[PDB]
């Protein structure tokens, strides 16, 4: 349980991170 | 038109079945061949190498190293090495001929 | 009736289509970055069998694209720049990868340490502030 | 000495005092309170105050303080721009931190956070900083201000690790130490407090006999029979100050020594002056509680039974009180023992400590996967 | 229900309802039974005597309150809740004697009889010999009869957490 | 997004949040002088 | 000149809300034109806005100009809509002066600006015109058949809707909305059949209907592609219906997913109400409220009764229960809980066994009557009969001596509840960790190095 | 004062004396991996919310 | 089978039996065969095969064979640039034309030599207006054929696909289907 918490909480910070370049992206082609 | 509509049925299939499972066997073979290439790019680490320092780090594949032969080379550093293990003044292992990070 | 007929499997059918549309273009998506990926450590084998580049300070630029280059440790030759670097980033005493055979400034390295910075790290001078000092 | 007391947290008693429905309307904490206020012209905080605890504004005074801190702000605003024209950086630093120290000193909490903001960015001096620092740590004491502290905090940690102060990193410890009693968190409170007694200097939040009060109520709250033995019941400098307070040193040797109900006269007065007290008082309530299971436990944990009458006659209470604060507790399930009562008798047992690990682990695990499933649905859609 | 308005309403409404609330508790439709109670407005819910009986009835069911169950046998605020009432009686007498199975270790039978409400020692031996007791050999009916791991579906679990894992 | 207007909506501690604080009870100090008094 | 001042301020604030409305039915027609429907959801995101704006007749200053192709609508709209438009204004801003083609209106753009008019009458309160245009609207829609028309059918069937409500009746609605519902369950749109199922449980939970609403939930689908303001709602029509049957763990599980799948910068009405159905939910099944909700400024006051009513259960004995009840029905009757609160009734005589074996090992009868606030001891004998049986206690009663003797609470960590609960941690965890990584998207994304390279070699 | 894992009888006048078990430390490590990873939570709300 | 060069046989037989018809199933064993066979050279075959059984829609072929030769193997890319040639030969597509300009100077001989090939089969008997690429890939011919970088298949590529360009005179085209709709079997022979 302790390790899938860990894996769940980096999945998710892979998503905040993955999610933050997509908006960059797309906000730099729009600039 | 509406039967052209039907063509657009058999496009539908087309979609659906040839590309779906095509893009699934693809990537299962694809991380197949992910290993293969670690393995084969593995090849540049041949014993007879000559021994070096890392000096500094340019970009995240590029570094200078400071050959034990007394020069030193701005050079491509091997993607399959740990990055935290390149300590300053770290001791590595530059390839005998390229003199590559290996 | 038929009209509504075939307007309602048509439409049924765009719906499909365009969902399966979005769901192969992220699965070619995918497989894309996995094929780069693969392509990209196949190359990398060949890729690293190329020559280091040697490391050299440049001194003084020439004319005619030039530059007086000391490569480490002996050696003080004039290179060529490559015709990706302005000249006017040479400026002297900065650190530039030059390529193995026919010595040509390729890029510009991180600078050296100013020779005013090793000199005062050797010097030792320890950091003061009028908190520090009293009386 | 301590550092200025600029924002005085005496002030910050007195209203909390005054908030209080039993001394809203106290004439002594009252008139010191408004003597505080003359004598530091607060005119910013005594206007609020006055809004805030629905008083009746003395509209003279409050226009003499407006006037004389205007002129204040005015003649320092002058020097402020004669060090920017003539004089150098430090004397400019010098200005502006004055400028935010008064703006402290008039208890106006935006403008001085927005001064000592102004002043760390054109500071230079690493102590000169931590001194900035400090004075943020106290405003947040003052406020309430959780954000401010926590921020200030991991920025005095921080400014501290470079430089080494020892001095400095006490004082931290004082304050966080100050903090963590704010917010009940009463081990690492205990913790600091005993770290920093043998060299207690910040004065500027509380004389040496409320910070030993203080750090003998969390020690006793916090630590265990041998640890307070080791620290508390033996450290020279407490027993000395124990020596001081009659009350207190009654109160704790009783605790340990097992002088029941003489120990709960003990924990009513305390209680008392818990709940008096600015500091404690939001955790009163949860201190007593906490320490009358401590009591129960102790005097439980040595016996495989004992009688309800004994431990009614023990504690000096009735048994009928007793029973009923002994199963309130075990059902709250801090107690390890369960009561017999169609022939009165309390018989105790010895869970594993694996049963609260797992139900530790599970409650934490709970709030923590509620947060992370929060996180979840805030970044998927 | 429906014909709100154009309808002045029957004094009968609420008696009927309730008769109808009896009814569903007696066949024991318990989740129909609150839900045809939630069409009763708020005050008639809590003051009419007519609703106040069925939903009082089933509260006092559910908490376990039997001896006011049977005192509604005396209260029935109108007769006709007899029949519905006899029904739900009975089942009543099943559910606590399966309260004494599981509960008391041992029991007697002078005062069992009034825990089951009954009133004749041969309807107490018809009711024991119905499922089954030990008649009182001591005068006490002592019906006290009261590992193997889940290994299958510990198994099923653990590999679900390791194909969860793995189609990654 | 959507105020959710559907519904009405009525005029309007950094510490673990425990349901234990909330009992409503005169201060042990009362207690334990009405304890005294009566013992 | 305050007057002309504020009639200044009041005209700038038209020009821009004019734009706005530009910029919106632009959106629309390149949405159509482009056949991406999501950009009609884009121009409807901020109806809110558009109707806190919607005043002084800007709408009338651009209907005036748009509807120049469907004059069929003014008849209805201008009469409703008055003149009240300064004489001049010197504006003349207009659509090309309302004039591109002749085409006629779009529908989407036609439903769009005709729900503005709705909207602005449902703020002028005068709902009956409001009603014979709403219906107007529907017979257009009902006409029209498009998918990017579908958003803006959503939107109008629910202020559509909205109207009626004000109107006091619902049922009326009853028929054309549950009839509309089939009709786009048939055509698979769905925003329009999760907000019409939305619909028609409002309604069915406004009359109480909640047997009718329990057989459409049982026996419809709703869409899984639906906003999250249509599932928070949703999920709080299913989970009070499910309190209403007694179906305590699927209430619990719905309601804390509206709650979450709610908007949380907005919609404090809706927070209330599911915050107190839910801490009554919850109080059924046993499991306590936290006291962040009670601690919440948004919902303070309004809780307090909710607050008290669990301090009495939680303390577990029914008179604080029934006081509190006495207190506090009439809100209680403001929002309806009647039965879930009485069933709480029954849950306080619950927990206050469940203390009682917690803290005892052996207790006489009287006592736990005593410690319960029950009637006569036989009365708790039954009570604690009952509850043995039902396994919230595991304990023995020996009527001879009249007490009740607890079991020796079997270690559970020797035992597989560790593992249950750990399980549904684990496969929970496990379930964030595969969402994140599916819901990761990933953007879509020299041959003069390969001749140097090859020259240079 | 915990010198020794035992409980004094005073009603038969015994002492029993316990074989107490070792804490565990896997479960003291997975308690402050949690804190920690809750601390790690707070961080992820500042950096998504603030930027996402 | 286990012999390499019968499962190529049977990609070819696969090609040739679902010639023109776009049998979903025949792609279906085709496309698999192309990814996860074991052998470099039944998986160009059995691109290549895919390339034959669409050439009766050459609209769709562009979209398979684009993600087949932005590509790992260099047999496969081939087979890609093989495939998309004998789909369009005749058409001019200018999406398959798109697709093989990149594969030009691609790091492979025999996959340049094959994008060369396609690329004059898809713009046989074609000119400027009709496609705008016809002038840039007969410079780039003439470059590569008087150049020594490239490699002696890149070479013999370029000379087929001029061959190809100018066959017949500039007077033929390579159809599959006859001009009545009719599959063109010496044709298809032929390729």
């Amino acid at each position: 349980y302790l390790a899938s918490l860990i894996r769940s909480v980096v999945a998710l910070h892979n998503l905040i991170n993955n999610k933050i370049a997509n908006r960059d992206a797309e906000k730099k082609e729009g600039q | 038109d509406l039967y052209s509509r039907y063509k657009k049925l058999q496009q539908e299939l087309e979609f659906l079945e040839v590309q779906e499972e095509y893009i699934k066997d693809e990537q299962k073979n694809l991380k197949k061949e992910f290993l293969h290439a670690q393995e084969e790019v593995k090849r540049i680490q041949s014993i007879p190498l000559v021994i070096g320092q890392f000096l500094e780090a340019v970009d995240q594949n590029t570094a200078i190293v400071g050959s034990t032969t007394g020069s030193n080379y701005y050079v491509r550093i091997l993607s399959t090495i740990d990055r935290e293990l390149l300590k300053p003044n770290a001791s590595v292992a530059l390839h005998k001929h390229s003199n590559a990070l290996v | 009736g038929l009209r509504q007929y075939y307007l309602s499997k048509i439409e049924e059918l765009q719906l499909i289509v365009n969902d399966k549309s979005q769901n192969l273009r992220r699965l070619q998506a995918q497989r894309n970055e996995l094929n780069a990926k693969v392509r990209l450590l196949r190359e990398e084998l060949q890729l690293l069998q190329e020559q280091g580049s040697y490391v050299g300070e440049v001194v003084r630029a020439m004319d005619k694209k030039k530059v007086l280059v000391k490569v480490h440790p002996e050696g003080k030759f004039v290179v060529d720049v490559d015709k990706n670097i302005d000249i006017n980033d040479v400026t002297p005493n900065c650190r530039v990868a030059l390529r193995n055979d026919s010595y040509t400034l390729h890029k510009i390295l991180p600078n050296k340490v100013d020779p005013l910075v090793s000199l005062m790290m050797v010097e030792k001078v320890p950091d003061s502030t009028y908190e520090m000092i009293g009386g | 000495e301590g550092l200025p007391k600029n924002p005085d947290l005496r002030i910050a008693q007195l209203r909390f005092l005054l908030s209080l429905p039993e001394h809203r309307g106290d004439a002594a904490v009252r008139d010191e309170l408004m003597a505080a206020v003359r004598d530091n012209n607060m005119a910013p905080y005594y206007e609020a105050l006055c809004k805030s605890l629905d008083w009746q504004i003395d509209v003279d005074l409050l226009n003499k303080m407006k006037k004389a801190n205007e002129d204040e702000l005015k003649r320092l605003d002058e020097e402020l721009e004669d060090a920017e024209k003539n004089l150098g950086e430090s004397e400019i630093r010098d200005a502006m931190m004055a400028k935010a120290e008064y703006l402290c000193r008039i208890g106006d909490k935006e403008g001085a956070l927005t001064a000592f903001r102004k002043t760390y960015d054109k500071t230079v001096a690493l102590g000169h900083r931590l001194d900035i620092v400090f004075y943020l740590l106290r405003i947040g004491l003052f406020y309430m201000d959780n954000d401010l502290i926590t921020r200030n905090t991991e920025k005095a940690k921080s400014l501290i690790e470079e430089g080494g102060d020892w001095d400095r990193r006490n004082r931290l410890k004082v304050y966080q130490g100050l903090y963590c009693v704010a917010i009940r968190d009463f081990k690492q409170a205990a913790e600091l407090f005993l770290d920093t007694v043998s060299t207690f200097t910040s004065y500027e939040l509380m004389d040496y006999k409320t910070f030993v009060t203080y750090t003998v109520y969390v020690s006793m709250i916090a630590l265990e029979r041998p640890d307070l033995r080791e620290k508390v019941i033996k450290g020279a400098e407490i027993l000395e100050v124990l020596h001081s307070l009659p009350a207190v040193r009654q109160y704790l040797f009783s605790l340990y020594e097992c002088r029941y109900s003489v120990f709960f006269q003990s924990l009513a007065v305390v209680e008392q002056e818990m709940k008096k007290d600015w500091l404690f008082a939001p955790h009163y309530r949860y201190y007593v509680r906490e320490m009358r299971i401590h009591a129960y436990s102790q005097l439980l944990e040595s016996y495989r039974s004992l009688t309800l009458g004994y431990m009614a006659e023990a504690f000096g209470v009735g048994v009928e009180f007793i029973d009923q604060e002994l199963s309130r507790f075990i059902a709250a399930g801090r107690l390890h023992c369960k009561i017999d009562k169609v022939n009165e008798i309390v018989e105790t047992n010895r869970p594993d400590s694996k049963n609260w690990q797992y139900q530790e682990t599970i409650k934490k695990g709970d709030l923590l996967l509620n947060r992370v499933q929060k996180l979840s649905r805030v970044i998927n859609m | 229900f429906d014909y709100k308005e154009q309808l002045p309403e029957s004094a009968y409404m609420h008696q009927l309802l309730g008769l109808n609330l009896l009814f569903l508790l007696s066949q024991n439709r318990v989740a129909e039974f609150h839900t045809e109670l939630e069409r009763l407005p708020a005050k008639d819910i809590q003051t009419n005597v007519y609703i106040k009986h069925p939903v009082s009835l089933e509260q006092y069911l559910m908490e376990g309150s039997y001896n006011k169950v049977f005192l509604a046998k005396g209260n029935i605020p109108a007769e006709s809740y007899t029949f519905f009432i006899d029904i739900l009686l009975d089942t009543i007498r099943d559910e606590i004697a399966g309260c004494i199975e599981k509960a008391y270790e041992k029991i007697l039978f002078t005062e069992a009889t009034r825990i089951l409400f009954f009133n004749t020692p041969k309807k107490m031996t018809d009711y024991a010999k119905k499922r089954g007791w030990v008649l009182g050999p001591n005068n006490y009916y002592s019906f006290a009869s009261q590992t193997t791991i889940p290994s299958t579906e510990l198994a099923k679990q653990v590999i679900e957490y390791a194909r969860q894992l793995e189609m990654i | 997004d959507d105020e959710f207007e559907e519904f009405p909506a009525e005029d309007w501690h950094v510490w673990e949040d425990n349901w234990d604080d909330d009992n409503v009870e005169d201060d042990f100090s009362n207690q334990l002088r009405a304890e005294l008094e009566k013992h | 000149t305050a007057a002309a001042a504020a009639e200044h301020s009041q005209r700038e604030l038209d020009t821009v809300t004019l734009e706005d409305i530009k910029e919106h039915v632009k959106q629309l027609e390149k949405a159509v034109s482009g056949k991406e429907p999501r950009f009609v959801l884009r121009a409807l995101r901020m109806l809110p806005s558009t109707s806190r704006r919607l005043n002084h007749y800007v709408l009338y200053k651009a209907v005036q100009g748009f509807f120049t192709s469907n004059n069929a609508t003014r008849d209805f709209l201008l009469p409703f809509l008055e003149e009240p438009m300064d004489t001049e204004a010197d504006l003349q801003f207009r659509p090309r002066t309302g004039k591109a083609a002749s085409t006629p209106l779009l529908p989407e753009v036609e439903a769009y600006l005709q729900l503005l008019v709705v909207i602005f009458m449902m703020n002028s309160k005068r709902y009956k015109e409001a009603q014979k245009i709403s219906d107007d609207l529907m017979q257009k829609i009902s006409t029209q058949n498009r998918r990017a028309l579908d958003l803006v059918a959503a939107k109008c069937y629910y202020y559509h809707a909205r109207v009626y409500e004000f109107l006091d009746k619902l049922d009326v609605v009853r028929s054309f909305l549950h009839a509309r519902l089939r009709t786009a369950t048939l055509r698979h749109d769905a925003d329009g059949q999760a907000t019409l199922l939305n619909l028609l449980l409002r309604n069915y939970l406004h009359y109480s209907l909640y047997d009718q609403a329990e057989k459409l939930v049982s026996k419809s689908v709703f869409p899984e592609q639906a906003n999250n303001n249509e599932w928070a709602r949703y999920l709080y029509y299913t989970g009070r219906i499910k309190a209403i049957q007694l179906e305590y763990s699927e209430a619990r599980r719905t309601m804390t997913n509206a709650l979450r799948k709610a908007p949380q910068h907005t919609a404090v009405g809706f927070k209330q109400t599911v915050h107190k159905l839910l801490i009554v939910v919850e109080l059924l099944l046993g499991e306590i409220p936290d006291r962040l909700q009670f601690r919440q400024p948004s919902l303070k006051r309004s809780l307090m009764p909710y607050f008290l009513l669990t301090q009495a259960v939680r303390t577990g004995n029914l008179a604080k229960f029934n006081q509190v009840l006495d207190q506090f029905g009439e809100k209680f009757q403001a929002d309806g809980t009647y039965t879930l609160i009485i069933r709480l009734r029954h849950n306080v005589i619950k927990t206050g066994v469940r203390m009682i074996s917690l803290s005892y090992s052996r207790i006489s009868l009287a006592d736990i009557a005593q410690k319960l606030q029950l009637d006569s001891p036989e009365d708790a004998e039954f009570i604690v009969a009952k509850a043995i049986r039902d396994g919230v206690i595991e304990a023995s009663i020996n009527h001879e001596k009249g007490y009740v003797q607890s079991k020796e609470m079997i270690d559970i960590y020797s035992t597989r509840e560790p593992q249950l609960a750990f399980h549904q941690r684990i496969s929970f965890c496990l379930d964030i960790h595969n969402m994140s990584v599916k819901a990761m998207r990933f953007p879509p994304k020299s041959a003069e190095e390969r001749r140097e390279r090859e020259q240079q070699d | 004062d915990k010198k020794f894992h035992g409980i004094l009888d005073q009603g038969e006048g015994v002492l029993i004396i316990f074989d107490e078990p070792p804490v565990d430390k896997t479960y003291e490590a997975a308690l402050e991996t949690i804190q920690n990873m809750s601390k790690v939570v707070d961080s992820l709300y500042n950096k998504a919310k603030k930027l996402t | 089978d286990k012999d390499p060069i019968l499962r190529r046989s049977g990609m070819y037989t696969v090609a040739m039996a679902y010639c023109g018809s776009g049998n979903n199933k025949a792609i279906r064993r085709l496309l698999h065969v192309a990814v996860s066979d074991v052998n470099d050279d039944v998986r160009r075959a059995a691109v290549e095969s895919l390339g034959f059984i669409l050439f009766r829609t050459p609209e769709q072929c562009p979209s398979v064979v684009s993600l087949l030769s932005e590509s790992y193997n260099p047999h496969v890319r081939y087979g890609a640039a093989m495939a998309l040639g004998i789909c369009c030969a005749g058409t001019g597509n200018k999406e398959a034309i798109n697709l093989l300009e990149p594969m030009t100077n691609d790091p492979v001989n025999y996959v340049r030599q094959g994008a060369l090939i396609a690329s004059a089969l898809i713009m046989i008997q074609q000119t400027e207006i009709t496609c705008p690429k016809v002038n840039q890939f007969r410079q780039l011919y003439s470059k590569v054929i008087n150049d020594k970088h490239d490699d002696v298949m890149a070479k013999f590529g370029a000379i087929l696909a001029q061959g190809i360009l100018d066959a017949g005179g500039h007077n033929v085209t390579i159809s599959l289907q006859s001009r009545t709709g009719h599959t063109h079997m010496p044709s298809v022979v032929g390729v």
